[PDB]
C-alpha cells in the first residue's frame, strides 16, 4: 500500500514525499517548482516539506503560491514545516516558547496557510528546558496552528525525555521523526529508531535518500556541471564526494550498478526503495530538480515488490556497514 | 542515569532510575527488550499484573547490589515463583535458598 | 414526556428526531425539505441529524438553508452532524485529529452554523489511536465548534475504551450512542447498549426505527414505484427484501396488522412507539419523504401509553428474536 | 471599610449593591434607570447585578445602554449576571453546557460588554451532572466571557459538591453565593454559609434586604399606590403581605420603629445595616425604585458603626427567630 | 557572551537592559526617547521594560510609537510589562483575575502589541489567593498575550508558594524574579535569589544598578539641577541623599573613586559591571536620561573582564555591607 | 482482555487486568452485575469502603487462580467477613478453613 | 452518605464515605467544627501530619462500627497517643485496655 | 511552617510540614543545602532512590522530635544504613543501639 501511517498515529502520508530544500525557491525556477508538485500530487503524493531556514524563507513563499494557485484543497496536503532558525537576532533561534509561536505565526504568513499538519523541531536546543518546548508545541497544537508535532535529528534520549514530560504535565507527544537514513547512513533508523516505534509509538521520516544526489551515481566521473555540488556555498558537499571516504563510496555504487541491472531498476530507484524495505520508515523525503528526475524516483514503489530478502542480503554485503544492536 | 522509570505492580508504584535497573542487564527489569511487553504507554510506566508484597524485595534487589532476602509476611512458595518470572538468575537463586537453609 | 435527556447529560432532546439521510437533498426537493423541517418544528422536534457524507455534502446545505430563512433560534435546536468521511483523499477518512477538525470546519461552513450541538463519530477508525480522537474530539469542543460528541456504531468496548481515556487525559467523555434498532434488530440496543448507560452515563439515539421502509408494511406486494428500494444505488435494499430472509420478515409484518388493528395505530406508527417503550433509548431518528409520512409518524407518541405490558409480550412472540443476556 | 473581597477571591465589591429586577426595564423608565446608576456610581458602589430572565431581556438592554452612554470605564465596574432561563423552548432552560454557553453569549450581546465578572447559575438543575456544569462554567471563563462564576440558590451540599469536581478535574470553582437574607429569612447565611466560608473561600452576596420592600414598613397600612405589591403580575406578593403570617410581621416593624428612633437611622437603613454587620456577607443587593430611597439605603454605611452589641442583642428579642446550629 | 537566558528558560536577554521609568513619557522628551532606543538597538540591548504605572500609562505610549516608527521586527524585541496598578478604582489594583486580564490587555493597546513577553507582578497582593493569580497568569499566556511571567518584589517563600500551585494544578510556573540590586542593596539577590535559581529554576532582573543616579557619584557636592532628585514629586530620593545615612554612602564612593581610577573604568561603570560579576544575574536594568549616560553605561561590559578576584574583595572592604547566609 | 479494573478500597489503589477477575464468574468482583453499584463513573474505578489489608490476599487469589490465604496481620474475624463480602463461595472458604485448621 | 471524605496522613491516603465518619459525632474526624482546621482546600483533603500505621486501626474504627484494635507493628505507647488525638473517648479507650490487658 | 515537604522514597510518598523536618537542622533533611541535590523540579518534590520501609522509622523520627525505633521488618543491617545515610547523627545513633542492646 502507498499510504501509510506516521507512527502510531491517524496521519495518513505517502510512502514518499517532496522536500522544498535547495531546489525550491533557491536551485530551480518558480515554473519548475509549480511544475514538479503537479506531477507529485498526481502520482498521489500528499507530503510536502519545507522549512523557514530554507532560502531565508523563500522556499515557503514558491510553496505557497503553488497551493493558491493550483487551488489544491487544503484536506488533501499534508504540509510540514520545520521551526529552528529564524534570523540573525539571538531571540529568533532556537526552541524557547517565544520563538515556536513567533516563527510558525511567521511561516503560515509565507506559506499563506491557516495551519500546517506536523511542525518539526528541527533540530534539539540544549539552552531551553524541555518542559518549555512540549508546553510550546501543545500550545500551537490547542490554538490550532498545527495538528501534529514531530522532532528532527533528536537523540532517542531526547525523544524519550520530551515523551515523558508529555505524560507528566497532560501535554502532546511527539507523533513523528526526521532522520537521515540512506546507504550510508543506517545507525539511527535501523537500531534507534524501531525501539522507540514499538514503546511510544513515534514514527521515521526519513530525509536525503540518495545522500545529496551522491547515491544517484552521477559523481563517478568527478563534479558535473548544474548539480547541487557545483551549486554556490556547497563546498561541504564536493569536499565530501572528492574525499579519500567519498572516492571509496563510488566504489561501491558501480558495484550496486550491477544489482540495479539484474532488476528492471536504475540506481536512484533502487536507493529508495531500499529505505521503504522496513515498516519502520513512514515516509522518504525525495528531492527532484527537473520532472525525468522525479518521475524515476516515483518509479522506485514498483521495484519495492521486486526486493526480495536475497537482494537485501546481496546488498549489505557491498555497502559492508550494517549496524550491530 | 537519570532517567526514572515507573514500575507498577497491580495498582502500587515503584519509581526507580535507570541506571539501578540497568545494573543487571540479564533479568526482566534489566534487558529492555524483555521488560518491552509490558509498558503502559498511556501512563508511562511498566505494568505487572503480579503479587504486591514481593515486588520491594525485588526492587531492593537492584538497590543494594544483589542483596535480596524474602519479605517476612511473604511465604516461601509465593516468593520463589517471583524470583523465577522477574528472572534474577540461577546465581542469585542459590545465594537466597542457602541463607534460607533450602 | 416528549423532552428527554440525552444519556445522563443535560442536552433535552425531543423524543423523535428528523434525519436527512436519502430524502434531503437526494430523493425530495429543496421546497418539500422546506415543508418537512416546518411541520415537524412545529410538532416539537428540536433534533435534526444530518452528516457530511450525506449526498456528498449537499444534504447539510438544504438543512442549513432552513434554517436561515425560517429564522429559528439556534437556541431551540438540536443539530447534530457526523464526521467519518470527507472526500476521495486518504487524509480525508477517519477519525484522525486533521480530518475531525477540518471536516467539522468543513461542515459548519455548508451549514452555515457557528457550532453544532452533538458532533458523532460516524464509525470507529481502526488506524488511529483512541487517545488522537478523543483529544481531537475535546479540542472542537474546546473550541467551540460543538457542544457534546458521541459515537455512532461503535461497540460498547470501543466506547468503554474512550471513556477511560477521557478520564486518564482529563478530557471530554461521549453523551450518546447511535445504534440501529428496529424490531429486526436488537442486539446492541437492549443488551449491550443498557449495561453502559447505568455503569458510565451514555444513552441511545437509535436510528432507522422502520428499517429503510421495510417494517412500515409497504413492500409485500413487490416493489413499489418511488419509494427508496426503488432509487439508484439502493440495490442493496432491494436485495434485503427479496431475499428469502426478507420475504420471511413480511410473512411476520402481516401478523403485525392484526396488532396493530387492535389499537387505533398503523404498523408504523407501532414500530416507532415499540422502539421509544424503554429509558434507555433517548430518541429515534425519523425518515420521511413526505408530509403524510412525518404527520403519520408524529402520531406514534400518542400509542405509547397504549403499550401496555401485554402487547409487548405478544409482538415479541410474533418477532422471535428476543436477546438473551 | 466600604470595600470588600468576595470571598477568598481577589474581586474587591463595594457593601452595598445595585439590582435590575422589577425597578429596571420594567417598573421605572429609561430615564430614572440613568439617574439611579449614576447616583449608585458616584457613591462608589461598582456592583450592578441583572439577569436574563429579568423583564424577558429588557432588564439588561437598560443597563447595556447606561455604560456606553456615562462613558464609564468597564475597569471601574463590576458587572454580574445570572444564566438559569433563557425562553420557552426546552433547550433553553437549565445549566445545560449548551444554555450555559449559548446564554452567556446572547447576555454578552444585550449589555453589549465583551465579558461580565461574576455569572451565577440562577438556580441548582437537578437534570444536568454537576461535571456538565462545572466544565461548562469553566468553558466560558477560559475563552473570557466571564472572570468568576457563582451560584444562586443552592444547597451548601450542591456549593461542596460543585467544589470536589472542579478540584477532581482541575477545573475552576465558585467564589460566591447570592442567598435571601433580611430580618425574616436567617437560616442559610447565619448557619450553612459561615461554614463553607472557612472551608472552602465561599463568600455570600445576599439579596432582597427589605424583603421586596416589607421590612421598609411601608406595608403596615394596607397596600399603598405604585408599590410593587399592587404591579402586574405580584399577586404572590400581596398574598404574603396580607395573610396572617404576613400580619404578623408588621407587627414587628413597629416594634423596631422605637430601635430606629432610638439610632438615628430610618427602618430601611436599620434593616440593610443589620445585613451588613458581620463578616460572612460579602455584599448585599439593594433595589431602589427612586432617588430618594437609594439616598436612604446608600445611608445604612453611616448606621454601622452604630450597631453595638447590645443593638444586635435587642432587635433578635424582636425578631424572635434566631437560628441554631 | 553578552547575551544570557533569563533563569533557566529559553528566552535569551541581554546582559544590559533599557527601563521607562521616570525618563521616557516623563522627564525627557519624545525624540530623545526615539534617540536612546536607537542607540541601545544598535548595541545589541532587546531588553526594555515598561510598566502600565509608569507617568500614567503614558510611558508605554511612548515605547509603543518607537516601535512602529522604526519598524523594529517584533521577534528581535524583548518587551516586558508590570500589572498592579491600573488606576484609582479599587478593581483596578492588585493581582486579581480581573486585573490581570484588563490590564494587560489594556497595555496591550498602548504599547500596540499583539503580545508582550514577559508580564511582571508588580508587587505582592495579599488580598488575592495565589491560585487565582497564577490561574490568571496562565490564562493571559495561553491566551497568547504573554509568553512569560514573572514576579517583582515578592519574597522567596511568595515565589515558592506560586511555584508549588503551578505544578499543583498544572499552571505555568514564573521564570523571573525584578529585585533591586546595588552595592548598596545586596540582601535578596546574594542570598535568597541563589537559593530559588538552583531549586526551581528561578533568575534575576535586576533593577536600579545606580540606585536612581545615587552610585553615579553626582550628588556629591549636593544636588544638581536637571537630575533626579531635583524633580517634581521625588523629594523621596532627596530626602535619602541628604539624610545621615545617605551622606555617609557618599563618603564611601569617593572610596571607589580610587578603584575605578585604577582600572580604565568610571563609577558607573564600576557599579553596573559588579551587579554583572555573578552568574545568578541574568539582566541590568539600566536608566538612561541622554545619550552619553547610556553610551557610558554600555561600556560597563568592557570592565567586566577587568574585575578580578581581589577587586571584588577589595570593595566589599570599602562596602562594608557583605550579607552571611 | 487488556482491559485494566482499577479497584479502590478505602483510598488504596489495586489495578488488574479485566480477564483476571472474569476468571470467577460468580464472586462479586467477576460478576459485573454485582460490582456495578460500587461504580465511581467521575473516577473511574470501584470504590470499597471496606478493610484495608485484607484485599491483597482477595486480590491474589484471582491473579494466582485460587491460592488464598490470611494475611499475618489480619485476624481470624476480620479476614473472614471479607470472604464473606467478595463472596469468594462456600466452596473456596472451606479450603480457607482446613488451611487454617477450623 | 454518598459524599467521600479524603483524610491524608503523612502522605498515605485514605477515603471513606462521610456517613462513616459522622457515626460518631464526638470524635475529631466526626464533629466537622473540629476536623475543620485540618483542611487543605488546594487538595480538597484533611491533611494529618500524624503517624502512618495507626490510622488504619483508626480507620477501621468507624467502618467497623467499634471494633478497634492495636495494629502488630504500632507499640503501646505510640499507638495509645494516637487514640488521645483522634479523641475516641473516654468509653472506647478502656475497651481498648482490656483487650490488651492494661 | 504552613509549607509541605513531599518526600518521594522510590514511589512512596510522604508529605510533612517542613517545620517538622526544620526541627533537626543537621540532618540530611533538616539542612536544604544537604537535600537540594534530590529535588525534583518537574514534580515538586524531593527523590530518594533508596529503602522504601525504612523511611516510615526516618519520617516519625521527626515528627515525635526524637524518638527513633527499628520497624519490624526491616533488619539491622539495613536500617542502620539508612541512618547513615539521613545523617540522623552520631548522637541519636547511640540511643539506637542502646534500644537496641548493641
Ligand atoms: N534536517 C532535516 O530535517 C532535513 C535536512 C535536509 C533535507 N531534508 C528534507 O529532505 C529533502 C532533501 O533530500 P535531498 O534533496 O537532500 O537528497 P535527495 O537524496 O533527496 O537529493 C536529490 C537531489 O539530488 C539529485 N537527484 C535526485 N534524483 C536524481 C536522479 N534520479 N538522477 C540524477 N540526480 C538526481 C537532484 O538534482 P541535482 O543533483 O542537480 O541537485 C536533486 O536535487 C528536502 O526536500 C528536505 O525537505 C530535511
Ligand atoms: N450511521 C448512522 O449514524 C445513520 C445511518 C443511517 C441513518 N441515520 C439517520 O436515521 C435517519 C434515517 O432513518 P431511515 O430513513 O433509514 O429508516 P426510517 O425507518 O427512518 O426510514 C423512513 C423512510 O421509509 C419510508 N417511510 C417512513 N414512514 C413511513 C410510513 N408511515 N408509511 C410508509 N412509508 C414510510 C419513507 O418513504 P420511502 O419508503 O418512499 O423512502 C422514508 O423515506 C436518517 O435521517 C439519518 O440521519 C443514521
Ligand atoms: N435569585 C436571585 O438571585 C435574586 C432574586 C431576587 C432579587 N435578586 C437581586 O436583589 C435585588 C432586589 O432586592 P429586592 O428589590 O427584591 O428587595 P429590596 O429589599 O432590594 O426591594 C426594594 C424595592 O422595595 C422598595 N424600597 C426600597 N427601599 C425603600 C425605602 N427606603 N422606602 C420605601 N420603599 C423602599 C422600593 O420601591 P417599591 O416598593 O415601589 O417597589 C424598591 O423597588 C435585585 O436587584 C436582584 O438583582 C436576586
Ligand atoms: N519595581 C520594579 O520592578 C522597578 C522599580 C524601579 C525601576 N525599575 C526598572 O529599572 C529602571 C530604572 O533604574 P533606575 O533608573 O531607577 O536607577 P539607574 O540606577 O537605572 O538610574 C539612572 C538614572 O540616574 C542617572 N544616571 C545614569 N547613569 C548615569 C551616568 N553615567 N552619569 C550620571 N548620571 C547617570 C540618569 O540621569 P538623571 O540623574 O538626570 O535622572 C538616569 O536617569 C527602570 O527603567 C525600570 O524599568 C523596576
Amino acid at each position: 500500500q502507498f499510504y501509510r501511517n506516521l507512527g502510531k498515529s491517524g496521519l495518513r502520508v505517502s510512502c514518499l514525499g517532496l522536500g522544498t530544500w535547495v531546489t525550491f525557491g533557491g536551485q530551480i525556477t518558480d515554473e519548475m517548482a509549480e511544475h514538479l508538485m503537479t506531477l507529485a500530487y498526481d502520482n498521489g503524493i500528499n507530503l510536502f516539506d519545507t522549512a523557514e531556514v530554507y532560502a531565508a524563507g523563500k522556499a515557503e513563499v514558491v510553496l505557497g503560491n503553488i497551493i493558491k494557485k493550483k487551488g489544491w484543497r487544503r484536506s488533501s496536503l499534508v504540509i510540514t514545516t520545520k521551526i529552528f532558525w529564524g534570523g540573525k537576532a539571538e531571540t529568533e533561534r532556537g526552541l524557547s516558547r517565544k520563538h515556536i509561536i513567533e516563527g510558525l505565526k511567521a511561516s503560515l504568513e509565507r506559506l499563506q496557510l491557516e495551519y500546517v499538519d506536523v511542525v518539526f523541531a528541527n533540530r534539539p536546543d540544549p539552552n531551553t528546558p524541555m518542559e518549555e518546548t512540549v508546553r510550546a508545541m501543545t500550545h500551537v497544537i490547542n490554538q490550532g496552528m498545527a495538528m501534529y508535532w514531530g522532532t528532527s535529528r533528536w537523540s532517542s534520549m531526547e525523544i524519550m525525555e520530551a515523551y515523558s514530560v508529555a505524560r507528566q504535565f497532560n501535554l502532546i507527544p511527539p507523533i513523528c521523526e526526521q532522520a537521515e537514513y540512506h546507504m550510508f547512513q543506517r545507525e539511527k533508523v535501523e537500531v534507534q529508531l524501531p525501539e522507540l516505534f514499538h514503546k511510544i509509538g513515534v514514527g521515521a521520516m526519513t530525509w536525503s535518500p540518495l545522500a545529496c544526489g551522491i547515491v544517484s551515481g552521477k559523481y563517478d566521473s568527478g563534479i558535473p556541471p548544474y548539480s547541487r555540488a557545483s551549486l554556490k556555498g556547497y563546498q561541504w558537499l564536493k569536499d565530501k564526494i572528492l574525499s579519500e571516504e567519498g572516492r571509496r563510496q563510488q566504489a561501491k555504487l558501480k558495484e550496486l550498478q550491477a544489482i540495479a541491472e539484474r532488476l528492471g531498476c536504475t540506481l536512484p530507484q533502487l536507493a529508495i526503495a531500499w529505505c521503504l524495505r522496513n515498516e519502520g520508515v513512514s515516509s522518504v523525503l525525495l528531492g527532484a530538480s527537473n520532472a525525468e528526475q522525479l518521475m524515476e524516483n516515483i518509479g522506485a514503489i514498483q521495484v519495492l515488490p521486486k526486493l526480495s530478502s536475497s537482494i537485501v542480503h546481496e546488498i549489505d554485503s557491498i555497502l559492508g556497514n550494517k549496524p550491530y544492536s | 542515569c537519570c532517567e526514572r522509570v515507573v514500575i507498577n505492580i497491580s495498582g502500587l508504584r515503584f519509581e526507580t532510575q535507570l541506571k539501578t535497573l540497568a545494573q543487571f542487564p540479564e533479568t526482566l527489569l534489566g534487558d529492555p527488550k524483555k521488560r518491552m511487553r509490558y509498558f503502559d504507554p498511556l501512563r508511562n510506566e511498566y505494568f505487572f499484573d503480579r503479587n504486591r508484597p514481593s515486588f520491594d524485595a525485588i526492587l531492593y534487589y537492584y538497590q543494594s547490589g544483589g542483596r535480596l532476602r524474602r519479605p517476612v509476611n511473604v511465604p516461601l512458595d509465593i516468593f520463589s515463583e517471583e524470583i523465577r518470572f522477574y528472572e534474577l538468575g540461577e546465581e542469585a537463586m542459590e545465594m537466597f535458598r542457602e541463607d534460607e537453609g533450602y
